[PDB]
């Protein structure tokens, strides 16, 4: 009768509702509630994520309106599907992820009212390059002071999916709460239709990018390649032959030998091949 | 070690690494590094001060 | 994955960020730079940047979070 | 006066969410909800949406019901939590639409003046077929035909802003198709760029074989709308010939002398170093 290793099943539209609401008010700590379904002991799912109307207080238990939620939940019973909340979320743009002074209290109020109520922290100012630092957490009780926390029993995936970094284990890990693993519920009827409407172009794959700027682009690159070739000429004729293998390894440039020599040459080669082949095909097709 | 700079972690304020060479910012004014500008015989007349 | 790695290093460095100044160099792939908001830092460099460009205390680029040489 | 719409991917999967919500007991095979919008100048943009319970009797195909109190509640909640997003129209699924969509639209134009609909395709997702949109127009028909509605089409697109693509890219993680490809993605772009061409040719081939073969009253509009394509395409002449070999020589010879010289000498320099490195360890192993 204890936890081992839970797994949070998030949906594709769940995280999309998380990023847009987090990006919406960035300097005002957006705050909403997480709605899912406890399917068994140690797997938990969430498909539908709604937001909450915020207040002057901010992320707290007071911004959670009870009469708005039950009015909202009742109207969701007839449209879509009725279910019970399984947690909450908030946004910490000022730092990474850890449970704040009042985040731990509203966690206690939710796991006393609901069952376990996993809290999700999303940093909207970090989800920028190609990755998101979304993490969820779960409070452990203070009664297990003589037993080691995270009662893992039959699992070896816990070394994966994140290790606790120095910016995480300073605030509350692992003595207050613990981390949890989250995977992505990918399936068909969602994934291929997202790709075919985002990264897909029908009329664009056969255009010609008319040759005012096209052959013009094949001229500014020849000059800088020539100077690199003359610089490549300068090093190859030079040929220091006193202690060569140490002089080569302590004096690297990472731009002379083959870095700036074939990079643009490859780019100019592929572009005119694509351009001429698309030019030849339309001459085969169009009369 | 006197005037020993160290790398401090910016989260827990823990030591990271003993740092190398001592405090010398703005040595661009220092160490002129160019030896020839003028010879000795182009002064003349002031040999006592020399 | 090698093409993912080139794209990763490309988009890691073309974002709005602060401008700092080179101060000193420890060794290969680690240097001592400080911001223009004071409070001298200690970060790593990227291997793209030519090492024969920071002898003086010249203006460099610093990330907001990693605060590394960009 | 709508140029084109550009709804995020948030409602796209949603409908499929709500279609997955109803499919346990639902025998309607269509999902009709309410589209939200933020009408800026002339281009349209959708961020959010919601659904509403809707059934339609297949007998007499003219009987529908919409819950407006649920519309008046949930929209007022959305404006309360987010005072940016407002009503712009509605949506349904299924390519074959039922003929009450005029009756849906004429009622809820008391909400939105420039009311607009978007059709998504939940089951067809194999060929190239994104979302589709119409516009609410009330004219006679053309000039000499009886009066009608004549749903006019507005072009569509799937835009994608910042701070959702990182949520998009991190959910893909399967092929991910990086930008400018190394000559193999571009050929596939021309393959399925042309697999969409003959598909439209085959589709319009089945159209002309049923537009006269005695089926329905031919549209005088579409008659000259097809005629100005065939005798307006360009042909070959002498001027096209002398110009093509002029610039094809120019577009080739650079790639000739860049590939055949620069890539060649590098491989020779790579030959020199390893054969020296092969013979230096060989002369000094023993
Ligand atoms: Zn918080």
């Amino acid at each position: 009768a204890v936890d081992t290793a839970e797994q949070v099943y998030i949906s594709s539209l769940a995280l999309l509702k998380m990023l847009k609401h987090g990006r919406a008010g960035v300097p005002m700590e957006v705050m909403g509630l997480m709605l899912g379904e406890f399917v068994d002991d140690y797997t938990v799912r969430v498909i539908d994520v709604f937001a909450m109307p915020q207040s002057g207080t901010g992320v707290s238990v007071e911004a959670v309106d009870p009469v708005f939620q039950a009015k909202m939940l009742d109207m969701l019973k007839q449209t879509g599907r009725p279910e019970m909340v399984v947690g909450w979320y908030h946004s910490h743009p000022g730092f990474g992820c850890w449970l704040s002074g009042v985040d731990i209290n509203t966690q206690q109020s939710f796991e006393a009212l609901s069952e376990r109520a996993v809290a999700v922290v999303v940093d909207p100012i970090q989800s920028v390059k190609g990755k998101v630092v979304i993490d969820a957490f779960r409070l452990i009780n203070a009664n297990m002071m003589v037993l080691g926390h995270e009662p893992r029993q039959t699992t070896s995936n816990l070394g994966h999916l994140n290790k606790p970094s120095i910016q995480a284990l300073i605030h509350g890990l692992n003595r207050h709460y613990y981390s949890i693993t989250i995977n992505y519920r990918k399936n068909e009827l969602e994934q291929k239709m997202l790709l075919n409407l985002h990264k897909k172009s029908w009329m664009e794959g056969l255009t010609l990018q008319d040759y005012s700027e096209h052959c013009k682009h094949n001229e500014s690159v020849v000059k800088e390649m020539l100077e690199l070739a003359k610089n490549y000429n300068k090093a190859v004729e030079e040929e220091d032959k006193m202690t060569p293998e140490q002089l080569a390894i302590k004096n690297v440039g990472k731009q002379d030998p083959k870095r700036h020599l074939e990079e643009h040459v490859d780019v100019l080669m592929t572009s005119n091949i694509v351009q001429c082949l698309a030019a030849m095909l339309d001459t085969v097709v169009f009369k | 070690t006197p005037n020993c700079r160290v790398a401090l972690r910016n989260d827990s304020y823990t030591l990271h690494k003993i740092l190398p060479n001592k405090v010398d910012p703005l040595v661009s004014l220092m160490m002129v590094e160019k030896v020839p500008d003028s010879t000795y015989e182009m002064i003349g007349g002031l040999d006592k001060q020399i | 994955e090698f093409l993912h790695a080139q794209e990763e290093v490309k988009r890691i460095q073309s974002i709005p960020l602060v401008i700092g100044q080179f101060l000193e160099a420890v060794d290969q792939n680690t240097a001592i730079v400080g911001s223009t908001t004071g409070s001298n830092y200690y970060v790593r460099i990227l291997s793209t940047i030519d090492r024969e460009l920071l002898k003086p205390n010249a203006s460099v680029a610093l990330h907001k979070h990693s605060n590394a040489l960009v | 006066a709508v140029q084109k719409v550009v709804v995020h991917p948030l409602v796209l999967l949603s409908v499929v969410d709500h279609f997955n919500r109803i499919g346990k007991v639902g025998n309607q095979k269509r999902v009709v909800g309410v589209l939200l919008g933020s009408w800026q100048k002339k281009v349209l943009d959708v961020s959010n949406s919601f659904a509403v319970p809707f059934d339609e009797d297949d007998k007499d195909d003219s009987v529908w019901f919409l819950d407006h109190d649920y519309l008046e509640n949930m929209y007022g909640m959305f404006k309360k939590v987010n005072a940016r997003e407002r009503i712009v129209g509605w949506y349904h699924t299924g390519p074959k639409l039922h003929k009450n969509d005029i009756a849906i639209n004429e009622l809820m134009k008391r909400y939105c003046p420039n009311s607009v609909l978007v059709i998504i395709d939940v089951k067809p997702k194999d060929l190239g077929l994104p979302t589709e949109a119409y516009i609410s127009v009330e004219e006679v028909h053309d000039d000499g035909t009886p009066t009608s509605k004549t749903f006019e089409h507005v072009t569509s697109e799937i835009g994608a802003e910042e701070a959702e693509e990182v949520g998009v890219e991190h959910l893909l993680r399967d092929i991910k198709d990086t930008t400018v490809g190394t000559l193999s993605q571009r050929i596939t772009n021309q393959v399925h760029g042309l697999k969409g061409l003959n598909s439209k040719l085959l589709d319009i081939r089945s159209y002309l074989e049923k537009v006269a073969t005695g089926k329905l009253p031919i549209n005088h509009q579409i008659i000259y709308q097809l005629q100005d394509v065939f005798n307006l395409l360009p042909d070959v002449s002498l001027q096209e010939f002398v110009k093509a070999f002029y610039l094809k020589t120019n577009d080739q010879m650079v790639v000739v002398y860049l590939a055949s010289l620069i890539r060649s000498v590098v491989a020779l320099h790579n030959l020199i170093n390893n054969k020296i490195a092969n013979r230096d360890a060989e002369k000094k192993e023993g």
